[PDB]
RNA sequence: AUCGAGAGGA
DNA sequence: ACGATCCTCTCGAT
């Protein structure tokens, strides 16, 4: 029986064939099939990456540090958008386990199955094809660890292989002929400020204690 | 005087050539939608809350308002307000991390909702230095 | 630049009428095969229709730009060689400065129409400090 | 920072004024001229460090 | 700058790229997360069994971190954990799984 | 600009969609007024608002039928009512406002803005371009075409000469609104009522010495003898459903200038010509491409049409919020703020035009005016 | 004395330009710092750092000066240590330091443990990583197993 | 001689009150200015 | 890779994939803040 | 202090 | 998909 030729559309898999979606579902189980020889010809590693886990069981939470909070306030709150959108996910997520076990009623289920992937695909991006996002408190657009990770200005570009750091300093520059080559007229102020950690030493300590 | 600096006379400097005066204003103003929870003009101290800045506040009368021929300079705080939240915690601006030079005129008014009104404004003269452009 | 202004907008019509009260045969009524030297006309990116002789029709619209009856933003475009004739109403377009030079001349030649006639009863208002620049425009 | 010479150790001297004083002749590989240029400056924290910026 | 630590101190000579399996995140977790606000339960002024905390670091600057304690000037955050219901794509992932099925096939799976 | 907002402009906008399910009429305006809590209403004056953070704006009045106010409007420093504008100068020292200070601003909480002139593509324009290489389509005139008073409904027009030089007999198609695909020229031209291959040929080449063109004409024709009729032009735009749904088209959205009323059908056949007519003069090569950097066939928006296009959308707002206490009435409920503070938010960012942000209006039209130097 | 040379002597009508150094000489030596992180703030006007930009690394890099990269892309801004499994290469460790403590639960490993170095910003995007579903495994032998 | 605001418009003394809130005394203009102070500054004439 | 142009995705694909980086690139020691196999770098110190 | 928008210095 | 570096500053918002 067959292979469909397969359709992305949004967040969905569809097909033709020779009409039935891919159920979130589905897939997982599969994947909990393949075989060991089968991963690993195409990309996996029995122990670190299997396609099943490509697939969404249960979602880590990242804590605090991450994301965190305050503001012009105190007593009046706070937060990053991560807390926000790491809401309307486990906002949606009892939605759903509020019909299963509680009202139950068949095509009205995936209108909300399709929150929670949605809100879930979200959390981790939304530079994509149809709508973006926004408010629910900031109005929009909106985060997503995504660009937070994205190209300068954005972690790996601006805060890993380029940080701003200390003991550094900047002004104006100008020339002065009765200075060396090799030197550079530091002014007073600055030097007043910036510092150098020496350690104790019978070598220093006179000149050095004069100092302190 | 060379890749574009310039020599400058300083003694015409002294005579004034060149020089300018320097204004800037600071704004402040009490609380928002709260039944019960409105900033205060003050001149602070502590009281429970006990986060209050750095610098000081000595050159504050009690309006909370430094007067004007007061020269302020340093973090010095230009105007005291009290955030009450359960108490008085500080949150009163200070002149710039930088600057330094007189009050000019202080002002005291209001916007449209009642609300308690002030614009400072420092005064400084600044003259032609090394580093400046022209 | 110092002289530039910009249009505001005017209304269209009373000129469309005007047009249609002085040749300007509409389109609808339109034969381009027994009248093709027809300058045809077009108002505010419209074509409202087509004109023989509009020669005799730009000379009377420029003098009633000019004398003021038909406001002096409004553009008149007559282009000859492509047998058209443009006139703009448009709202947010930049022009200028300029004097005009009509040939205008008894004892000889193309000339200024402004004179140190006009120029000197211009200045007349630099020291009684009634002719202002509008009067030149009229 | 386009070279290795847009960076390079210098020798301080600590002077009046505030303005990052320099050789004319050391302008080129920074590529400054003083119309208002500003600079850089940073300040090594080990021994090493010193070693790595008076040596190489 | 934070304390002595027994432990060692190595140097990174290998980084293993891999991905998630629900197995460890709940093998890994603390969290549970069972309700979707931050803090006030009736006003009160905490945490909660919901979200932003129950055995994770904190924010009145306080050790509470589990036992932990060194808190947030040395609590390397410790991760949460959701379980969600009937499973979920996982975006930049869609196009790779689309690809895996124009690869495999139905029902048996090979 | 400004002026001639207020003056004229405003009013024609408040008369409209404006009619209910009630009629406004003369709206009314006020030298700038404020009105402190807890207060008279007092008299604005400019350098009062750029100390307490006020806005120098003025009330806004509307007739309402079967007197009233919607917000107010930012006012343009020495427009018609600043009271600025027939102030001496002696009588401005007074206002302590300075008599070199030109204006030509607004003043929305304190901050001094200024609305910055936008330059655009103008309107109802004839416009032919050669496309390149790798492309079918060889050529195209087209025209951004759109209504002077009345909404701003944006219709685009293309009449593409599908085939490159040599290839294949040169057919010429064209583009419509809310369609499908392109449609040969003949059909169109049949479908405004123009049938007879060659009355046809009139409405497009004007003079009948002019083979070379014609005969460039010649396979579009041909698209054609599939339909000789009225009816079966208006056919291929998908029975009596869809005839109607292009007697529409062809009338509401194709060449919405002109016209969109009923009986203005050979006023555009014509003008369809006229496209064609350039079209084709351009690529034979007897006239040269359009320019897209003439300065006449650019517009700048200036501050009136700006207020202009802000005015229009939430004046609709306050509009239809109506329709809506009183839909929920069954048996005065206006929000006048709507207005009265979207313009506040517009003036006092850049974002030209409200909430949704889209509007990467983004200008920061609106800035900060300078006032580092008179000169600047 | 004489100057050897005439010169062109006049007035010229000069302009003073805003920009003035004493609003520019911003220096700092270490101070406040952002709360993400925990890298020095933007800005003289609180007391800011300087960027030590992508860019100049490339030339520190070009002089050969590692070390210098280290003290100034770790000791001066983020700097941070962390604690590791040493088995499933992970920030699932628990300092529960004092009462020399380790554990990683699940992993139940108590002996197999390790401190490292890193940018602060390091471990937060390993962590943003884990929170996006991947592992960041780290290994601290130059070993792959064979 | 014991002074504390002074309105803008007119150029009244007046002196009130945290709770007399603002306004003046017929000249209602709630602007109002805050004095000059008396520690008497001393300037460098440089 | 990373350090450059595709950043998240490079980073999804060597998830799944399970890539093990090696960490000799200068670009990857930079961002674990550890000494470059560079200049100073590229021997070691002994005794 | 996070965020978006324009203005300016090399 | 990218797109000079660094740089100080002002206005406004859930
Ligand atoms: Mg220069
Ligand atoms: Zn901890
Ligand atoms: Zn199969
Ligand atoms: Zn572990
Ligand atoms: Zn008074």
């Amino acid at each position: 029986n067959t292979q469909p030729t397969i359709r992305k559309d949004g967040l969905k898999l569809v097909g033709s064939w020779k009409l039935r979606v891919l159920s979130t579902e589905e897939i997982l189980n599969i994947f909990k099939h393949i075989s060991v020889k089968d991963f690993t010809s195409l990309g996996f590693n029995e122990v670190f990456s299997r396609p099943e886990w490509m697939i969404l069981t249960c979602l880590p939470v990242p804590p605090p540090p991450v994301r965190p909070s305050i503001s012009f306030n105190e007593s009046q709150r706070g937060e990053d958008d991560l807390t926000f959108k790491l809401a309307d996910i486990l906002k949606a997520n009892i939605s759903l386990e509020t019909l299963e076990h509680n009202g139950a009623p068949h095509h009205a289920i995936e209108e909300a199955e399709s929150l929670l992937q949605f809100h879930v695909a979200t959390y981790m991006d939304n530079d994509i094809a149809g709508q973006p996002q926004a408010l629910q408190k900031s109005g929009r657009p909106v985060k997503s660890i995504r660009a937070r990770l994205k190209g300068k200005e954005g972690r790996i570009r601006g805060n890993l292989m380029g940080k701003r750091v200390d003991f550094s300093a900047r002004t104006v520059i100008s020339g002065d002929p009765n200075l060396e080559l090799d030197q550079v007229g530091v002014p007073k102020s600055i030097a007043k400020t910036l510092t150098y950690p020496e350690v104790v030493t019978p070598y220093n300590i006179d000149r050095l204690t004069q100092l302190v | 005087n060379q890749e574009d600096s310039m020599i400058m006379n300083q003694s015409s400097i002294d005579r004034g050539l060149f020089r300018s005066l320097f204004f800037r204003s600071y704004m402040d103003q009490e609380k928002k939608y709260g039944m019960s929870i409105t900033e205060t003009f003050e001149k602070p101290q502590r009281t429970n809350t006990l986060r209050m800045k750095h610098g000081t506040y000595d050159k504050l009368d009690d309006d909370g308002l430094i007067a004007p021929g007061v020269r302020v300079s340093g973090e010095d705080v230009i105007i005291g307000k009290t955030t009450p939240i359960s108490s008085k915690r500080d949150a009163s601006t200070p002149l710039r991390s930088t600057e330094n030079g007189i009050v000019d005129q202080v002002l005291v008014t209001t916007n449209q909702d009642g609300l308690k009104f002030v614009k400072v404004r420092v005064r400084t003269t600044k003259i032609p230095q090394i580093g400046d452009k022209f | 630049s110092l002289m530039s202004c910009i249009s505001v907008g005017t209304d269209p019509m009373p000129i469309i009428t005007f047009l249609s009260e002085w040749g300007m045969e509409p389109l609808e009524d339109y034969v381009p095969h027994q009248s093709p030297d027809a300058t045809r006309v077009f108002v505010n990116g419209v074509w409202h229709g087509v004109h023989r002789n509009p020669a005799r029709l730009m000379e009377t619209l420029r003098t009633l730009r000019r004398k003021g009856d038909i406001n002096p933003e409004v553009s008149m475009i007559r282009d000859i060689r492509e047998k058209e004739l443009k006139i703009f109403t448009d709202a947010g377009r930049v022009y200028r400065p300029l004097f005009i030079v009509e040939d205008d001349e008894s004892l000889g030649h193309k000339e200024l129409k402004v004179r140190k006639g006009h120029i000197a009863k211009l200045m007349a208002t630099e020291y009684q400090d009634e002719y202002t620049w509008s009067s030149l425009l009229n | 920072s386009l070279h290795k010479m847009s960076m390079m150790a210098h020798r301080v001297k600590v002077i009046p004024y505030s303005t990052f004083r320099l050789n004319l002749s050391v302008t080129s590989p920074y590529n400054a001229d003083f119309d208002g240029d500003e600079m850089n400056l940073h300040v090594p924290q080990s021994e090493e460090t010193r070693a790595e910026l008076s040596q190489l | 700058g934070q304390q002595y630590s027994s432990a060692p101190l190595r140097t990174v000579k290998e980084v293993q790229f891999g991905l998630f399996s629900p197995e460890e995140v709940r093998a890994i977790s603390v969290a549970k997360i069972r309700f979707p606000e931050t803090m006030d339960e009736t006003q009160t002024r905490a945490k909660i069994g919901g979200l932003n905390d129950p055995r994770l670091g904190s924010i009145d600057r306080n050790l509470k971190c589990q036992t932990c304690q060194e808190g947030m000037n040395e609590c390397p955050g410790h991760f949460g954990h959701i379980d969600l219901a009937k499973p979920v794509f996982h975006v930049g992932f869609i196009a790779k799984i689309k690809k895996v099925c124009e690869c495999v096939c139905m029902h048996c799976g090979k | 600009s400004f002026n001639q907002f207020v003056d004229y402009t405003l009013q024609d906008i408040i008369c409209e969609d404006s009619t209910l399910i009630i009629s406004f009429g003369k709206i009314y305006v006020t030298k700038p007024m404020v009105n402190e809590s807890d207060g008279v209403t007092h008299a604005l004056y400019p350098q009062e608002a750029r100390l307490r953070n006020l806005t120098y704006s003025s009330g806004l009045f509307v007739d309402v039928k079967k007197k009233v106010f919607i917000g107010r409007l930012p006012i343009m420093l020495r427009s018609k009512n600043c009271y600025l504008s027939e102030a001496t100068e002696s009588d401005l020292y007074k206002l302590k406002e300075c008599p070199f200070d030109m204006g030509g601003y607004f003043i929305i909480n304190g901050s001094e803005k200024v609305l910055i002139a936008q330059e655009r593509s103008a309107g109802n324009i004839v416009q032919v371009f050669k496309k390149a290489a790798p492309s079918p389509i060889s050529h195209v005139a087209e025209i951004r075409s759109a209504l002077e008073k009345g909404s701003r409904f944006i219709s685009t027009l293309q009449v593409k000469l599908y085939g490159r030089e040599g290839s294949s007999a040169r057919t010429i198609k064209a583009t419509l609104p809310y369609i499908k695909q392109d449609i040969p020229i003949v059909i169109i031209f049949r479908a405004l009522g123009i049938i007879p291959d060659g009355e046809i040929l009139e409405h497009i080449c004007y003079d009948v010495n002019d083979w070379q063109m014609l005969e460039m004409l010649k396979p579009c024709v041909e698209d054609g003898f599939v339909i000789q009729d009225r009816e079966t032009a208006l056919d291929f735009i998908g029975k009596e459903k869809r005839i109607q749904y292009a007697k529409d088209i062809l009338q509401k959205e194709f060449l919405p200038h002109i016209t969109q009323l009923e009986g203005f059908e050979s006023r555009k056949a014509f003008f369809l010509g006229y496209m064609i007519n350039r079209l084709l003069l351009c690529a034979l090569d007897r006239k040269d491409q359009d320019d897209r950097d003439h300065f006449g066939k650019k517009r700048l928006d200036l501050a009136g049409p700006l207020l202009a296009q802000l005015f229009k959308t939430l004046f609709k707002k306050l509009t239809k919020d109506i329709f809506r206490y009183m839909q929920r009435t069954v048996e005065l409920a206006i929000n006048a703020k709507t207005i009265t503070s979207g313009l506040k938010y517009a003036l006092a960012t850049g974002n030209w035009g409200e909430q949704k942000k889209a509007m990467s209006s983004r200008a920061g039209v609106s800035q900060v005016l300078n006032r580092y130097t008179y000169s600047s | 004395k004489k100057l050897m040379a005439q010169i062109f002597f006049g007035p010229t009508y000069y302009q003073r330009l805003r920009h003035m150094v004493d609003d520019k000489i911003h220096a700092r030596a270490r101070g406040p710092m952002q709360v993400l992180t925990r890298q020095p703030v933007e800005g003289r006007s609180r007391d800011g750092g300087l960027r030590f930009g992508e860019m100049e690394r490339d030339c520190m890099i070009a002089h050969g000066a590692a070390s210098f990269l280290k003290e100034r892309l770790m000791e001066a801004s983020d700097a941070f240590r962390v604690h590791i499994c040493g088995i499933c290469g992970l920030m699932t460790v628990i300092a529960k330091l004092n009462h020399n403590q380790f554990e990683c639960k699940g992993c139940d490993n108590k002996i197999d443990i390790y401190q490292i170095h890193i940018p602060y910003a390091a471990k937060l995007l390993f962590q943003e990583l884990m929170a996006m579903n991947i592992t960041p495994r780290l290994y601290t032998d130059r070993s792959r197993d064979f | 001689a014991t002074l504390k605001y002074i309105c803008a418009e007119c150029s009244s003394k007046l002196s009130l009150s945290r709770t007399d809130a603002v306004r003046c005394k017929d000249c209602g203009h709630r602007i109002l200015l805050k004095a000059r102070t008396k520690r008497l500054v001393q300037f460098e004439a440089r | 890779r990373c350090s450059f142009e595709e950043t998240v995705e490079i980073l999804f694909e060597a998830g799944a994939s399970a890539e093990l980086d090696d960490c000799r690139g200068v670009s990857e020691n930079v961002i674990l803040g550890q000494m470059a196999p560079i200049g100073t770098g590229a021997f070691d110190v002994m005794i």
